[PDB]
């Protein structure tokens, strides 16, 4: 299907607007809309949103309510404004990916035959990506249920536009990454890629919590994943891959020495070039 | 109109061009008496037909 | 006219393609819709109609519209295939009042019930219970030759409108071939 | 390399204040030619 | 802020420009350079342009209103584009040409051959010909 | 009797759409509404805006259409939140920040409907990184100058705090019109679901790159040192000569090998420290 | 019926010409080199959706 | 059955296990392969067959709870690594 779903800042900040905008139960309640954007090459681009009225109670969640004449009618106010954008999926904030969704795709499949949704927390206070990208697949069998439909997850990523990453860095001016060098690298990879490991790990730990107190049968492929998982865990660390990763550590060293001795003879030139500098300066003075 | 449609003749110092090509993808393209040459997308107060290269 | 606004509640279920009305109970609703949105509206020239379907699942057609054109080419293509859950039918009408256009618009839906309606009483009540509670008068209007009074509903619309809560009545026809015509006169004329 | 940069912050003493061209002459300049942009 | 004063001073550059030519040098912070409009003007250089661009007569793109040096533009041309293959190439042999090989061996030995073999001129001492002209009757 | 101290607060969002709009049409001219809410007899605050379509070809605002208003307007209501139309943008390419004749006209409209209406330009080419320059304005009455009596009855030191732009001086600055102060609202909420998710990654952290690849390009950066560092021998010498001037602006036209060989160092060190760190943290990660 | 006719040509009165060179080069997707078959060189952006 | 650190099944350790001879056991393991139900190598010089992947199949209650282990045993030693650059990095951060 679709490798990657690119999500633009004004769509991240219209889907916060339209929360706190009609927000005001408190509580807790989804938000649904409708999304808009193109893609090429098979990756899709996601720029504009507009709200979509939605409710749903909460007990039998099979009853909600999408206004089509809304959509419809909407949408023409915005092709008229931009011909390029066109419907292409949904959004909603739906932290936990509610049930009820995966019937609505089904309404939405009308006007974008392969449409994408986007849950987006309104309410993030966490490590990950707030924006994970899940498009409808079918298969039918016989173990989960007769009638089977479930999505897939598409790797989704924050892009940037010429424009609105004018007003995006113009809107924060609170903290960069100044000095982009080892120091992000150290910590905008190393660190927080453990963070995010031992999240995914923690994650898969709680599932595994069914053990003792069964919540779902032992979902069998799940189990699959995780054999599959232990098998490509590297091999052991005693045989000639210690060899080869000495020949290789240590080659890299070579450079690193290169690079630091070139450095300090950079630097000692530096240092006398400013220190006859003053000396002269002096000199002629007193 | 015709108030409007006077004020823009009003400013009665024309600047003399010669028509080069009468596009029509009913377009004209002039060369105005100074070396420079537009792509006038509206021909203006004057007949499509009546202008000839 | 007092700024109402309907929400039509249509039946499509898979034994009401009977015709023991006249042109089946498919032309007999389709006339049935005609003579009350045209005479829903022509009241107030600030009216509002849609349809919903009461097949096996949330199947809305038209959404809060003033248009009458629209309700009308929508109801063709309706053929009737399935059961009717009307215990999940009305709430799904209901949402559609909560996000309506101005609010200033008196609220109703008129009910559309036909072949065997399938209730478990206490529930219904709670069903009337909670439309009850937000300014809300629905309209049931017995069709389909259901069973004899429908003594189901009768549980029902009694609890909208008790504790003299004069509204919207229950209405039948006879199973003969009466044609729908004006028969339906208890909720027009007044309430 | 660190002890370099060590020395390297004594040197600078008493050598921000230099002007490039001057202060006065820009300044007059412009102020005449504003006076006549205008009409 | 640094970082910031960097990517404030940019706005400088803008869309809509005039693309001059380098001239010479004056001192740092200054340099003379000629509009395509037809003048010599003297303008002052942005502070983040690689001065290594800043070659002899080159491309370099001024601002609009006054004068100042805001890039330095690779190098280009207007009615001279080099011939790529395609429909555009002259397409006739060696074996086309009706038996000049005095004549074609000359060209050959001062055109074609120090392109390629450049570092056997050096090496035997001749200074490779800069240039041949081809003179004769018409036709 | 306007308070010179207006501040209209824009939005975290409404910019962005502005800009957004602006650059989609950079050659013309898009124009549209700004939604939001007078507070204050001294603030103006924008929430929300809404573009107009264009009525084809030419840059101009022209005018506007009232049944596109009204629809929108009547349709954001009934899924967002109720609000009424305060100012109007347009997007000046890249001209500055003024409002020229057409747009004086146009706005006197919006005003005699609404009395403080706000018209805002946003240039969409000049603002770069940091700076967005957008410099809201708005007209002042033609009865006044005539009367001569200066408005805007300055009573704090709050709008003199920007400088004019001498071009936007040139056209009806102070004359035909008055800038009013912009400033921003921006929330946590807001920003850490902005600046910690624009450039973010979920796992390149321990990813090795190309192993065989990243020797290959160690190489190549290396044997490029063996020719700088031999050129920054011949570039010492003639270096420490009289006019230093003069030898900096030698320096205008040949590579200098002081910086080159910086550069590719810095990079030299960075890519295997990280390139290197990640094989000990991986080797421990995994089994 | 004149009255609809005379509205056309008010249509065209807000319609200003436009500069005729050629292009040169393609220095990125927004920066372009063109040279105005009148005067100078200039480097100018493209509309988006030509 | 055996540990991923072993995997080392010799040609006579396989053909008991089966019933065959040991001069027959090389087109077990290649119909195997073939089919795509095991990968590995096979080495007739020292008779040692190397296994890489078996395909996966059900654990119904109990080595479900082993598998439990190697993730705490794996999250904590993932955890310790975490700690110990965020500490002797503390300079380099934010
Ligand atoms: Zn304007």
């Amino acid at each position: 299907a679709v490798q990657k779903v690119v999500v633009h800042p004004l769509v991240l900040l219209s889907v916060v607007d339209h929360f706190n905008r009609i927000g005001k139960v408190g509580n807790q309640k989804r938000v649904v809309g409708v999304l808009l954007g193109s893609w090429q090459k098979k990756v899709l681009d996601v720029s504009n949103s507009f709200a979509v009225p939605f409710d749903e109670d909460d007990k039998d969640d099979s009853v909600w309510f999408l206004d089509h004449d809304y959509l419809e009618n909407m949408y023409g106010m915005f092709k008229k404004v931009n011909a390029r954008e066109r419907i292409v999926g949904w959004y909603h904030t739906g932290p936990k990916l509610h049930k009820n969704d995966i019937a609505i795709n089904e309404l939405m499949k009308r006007y974008c035959p392969n449409s994408v949704l986007v849950i987006i927390d309104v309410k993030p206070k966490d490590l990950g990506l707030p924006t994970e990208a899940y498009i409808s697949v079918e298969e039918v069998h016989d173990d989960g249920t007769p009638t089977s439909k479930t999505f897939e997850h598409v790797t989704s990523e924050i892009g940037a536009e010429e424009a609105e990453e004018v007003g995006v860095e113009h809107l924060l001016r609170d903290i960069k990454d100044t000095t982009v060098g080892t120091l992000s690298q150290r910590i905008t990879n190393q660190v927080h890629g453990l963070k995010g490991l031992n999240s995914k790990l923690l994650d898969i730990r709680s599932y595994l919590e069914k053990v003792a107190t069964g919540k779902l049968p032992i979902n069998h492929q799940i189990i699959y994943q995780l054999q599959d998982v232990f098998n490509l865990l590297p091999d052991v660390s005693l045989q000639e891959f210690v060899k080869a990763f000495y020949l290789k550590t240590n080659d890299q060293m070579v450079v690193v020495y290169l690079a630091s001795l070139i450095r300090s003879v950079v630097a000692l030139h530096n240092l006398i070039n400013n220190k006859i500098a003053n000396r002269d300066a002096e000199k002629k003075e007193g | 109109e015709n108030s409007e449609k006077i004020k823009v003749n009003k400013t009665l110092p024309y600047l003399v061009s010669n028509v080069i090509e009468l596009l029509d993808v009913k377009c004209a393209v002039i060369k105005t008496s100074t070396r420079q040459t537009y792509f006038l997308p509206v021909i203006g107060l004057v007949d499509a037909e009546k202008l000839k290269p | 006219m007092v700024l109402e606004s309907t929400m039509v509640c249509v039946d499509n279920s898979e034994y009401m393609r009977n015709g023991d009305f006249l042109p089946t109970r498919l032309q007999a609703q389709q006339d049935a819709v005609n003579i009350v949105c045209h005479s829903k509206t022509r009241s107030n020239p600030e009216n509002n109609v849609g349809l919903i379907t009461l097949a096996n699942d949330c199947e809305v057609l038209t959404t809060l519209t003033p248009d009458t054109g629209r309700i009308l080419s929508k109801l063709h293509t309706v053929q009737p295939k399935g059961k009717i859950t009307f215990c999940t039918g009305i709430r799904v009408a209901h949402l559609a009042l909560k996000h309506r256009q101005g609010k200033n618009h008196k609220m109703r839906i008129i009910a559309f019930v036909g072949s065997p309606v399938e209730d478990n009483e206490k529930d219904l009540v709670k069903l009337a219970k909670r439309l009850k509670k937000e300014k809300v008068n629905v309209d049931i209007i017995n069709f389909g030759e259901e069973e004899v009074n429908t003594e189901k509903l009768t549980a029902f619309v009694n609890t909208l409108n008790g504790k003299d809560g004069t509204g919207s009545h229950l209405v039948t026809v006879p199973p003969g071939p009466s044609l729908a015509d004006a028969l339906i006169s208890s909720p027009i004329l007044a309430g | 390399h660190n002890m370099s940069v060590k020395a390297m912050r004594f040197p600078p003493k008493s050598y921000n204040k230099d002007l490039e061209s001057a202060e006065e002459r820009r300044e007059r300049e412009q102020q005449d030619l504003e006076f006549a942009k205008e009409m | 802020e640094f970082l910031h004063a960097q990517e404030e001073v940019k706005r400088i550059q803008s869309i809509p420009l005039v693309i001059g030519q380098f001239l010479e040098a004056v001192d740092q912070n200054t340099a003379i350079v000629g509009s395509t409009t037809g003048s010599n003007y003297y303008v002052r250089i942005l502070s983040t342009i690689d001065r290594e661009l800043l070659k002899p007569n080159a491309s370099v793109a001024l601002h609009k209103h006054s004068n100042a040096l805001v890039d330095v533009l690779p190098p280009e041309a207007d009615s001279s584009i080099m011939m790529l293959t395609s429909d555009q190439k002259p397409d006739v042999m060696y074996a086309d040409i009706g038996g000049m090989d005095i004549q074609k061996q000359e060209v050959r030995e001062a055109v074609e051959l120090p392109l390629t073999h450049f570092e056997l001129y050096k090496q035997i001492g001749i200074d490779p010909p800069r240039g041949v002209l081809m003179y004769g009757p018409p036709g | 009797a306007v308070d010179t101290a207006e501040q209209v607060y824009i939005s975290s969002l409404a910019l962005l759409k502005m800009l957004k709009h602006g650059r989609a049409g950079v050659p013309m001219e898009v124009m549209g509404l700004m939604l939001g809410e007078f507070v204050d007899d001294y603030t103006v605050r924008v929430i929300d805006v809404f573009a107009m379509p264009q009525s084809g070809t030419g840059v101009s605002v022209e005018a506007v259409d009232p049944v596109f208003q009204a629809k929108m307007l009547d349709m954001l209501k009934q899924t967002g939140r109720p609000e009424m139309v305060v100012g109007w943008y347009h997007s000046h390419p890249g001209f500055g920040c003024w409002l020229s004749g057409v747009d004086i006209n146009t706005q006197q409209s919006f005003e005699a409907l609404s009395e403080r209406a706000v018209a805002v330009v946003v240039d969409p080419i000049q603002s770069v990184k940091g700076k967005v320059v957008i410099d809201a304005f708005r007209l002042i009455n033609a009865n006044m100058m005539v009367l001569g009596h200066e408005p805007r009855q300055t009573t704090s030191n709050l709008g003199h705090l920007n400088k004019p732009s001498i071009q936007a001086l040139i056209h009806g600055l102070n004359r035909h019109y008055y800038s009013i102060t912009i400033n921003y609202r921006k929330n946590e909420l807001e920003q850490k679901m902005l600046l910690n998710l624009h450039k973010k990654s979920w796992m390149e952290g321990l990813t090795l790159q190309d192993y065989s690849e990243h020797c290959k390009h160690n190489e190549s950066v290396v044997k490029e040192m063996l020719e700088l560092a031999k050129n920054y021998n011949k570039a010492v010498e003639e270096e420490d000569k009289m006019t230093p001037e003069q030898l900096a602006i030698k320096n205008v036209g040949k590579q200098d090998p002081k910086r080159h060989l910086e550069e590719h160092v810095d990079v030299l060190m960075t890519s295997n420290i990280v390139q290197c760190l990640a094989a000990m943290l991986d080797t421990v990660v995994f089994k | 019926k004149q009255y609809e006719k005379s509205e056309n040509d008010l249509k065209a009165l807000q319609s200003v010409g436009q500069i005729v060179g050629e292009v040169l080069k393609q220095l990125t997707e927004e920066k372009f080199i063109v040279k105005a078959t009148n005067g100078p060189r200039y480097v100018v952006g493209c509309r988006r959706q030509l | 059955t055996r540990p991923a650190n072993h995997r080392q099944l010799t040609f006579e350790e396989i053909a008991k296990s089966a019933k065959i001879t040991v001069n027959e056991v090389e087109l077990l393991v290649m119909k195997a392969l073939s089919v795509g139900l095991v990968k590995g190598s096979i080495d007739e010089v020292d008779k040692r067959v190397h296994m890489t992947w078996v395909q996966p199949r059900v654990l119904d209650l109990q080595q479900i709870k082993g598998m439990k282990d190697r993730l705490e045993f794996w999250c904590t030693d993932v955890k310790s690594m975490e700690m110990l650059v965020e500490h002797q990095a503390h300079d380099i951060l934010t």
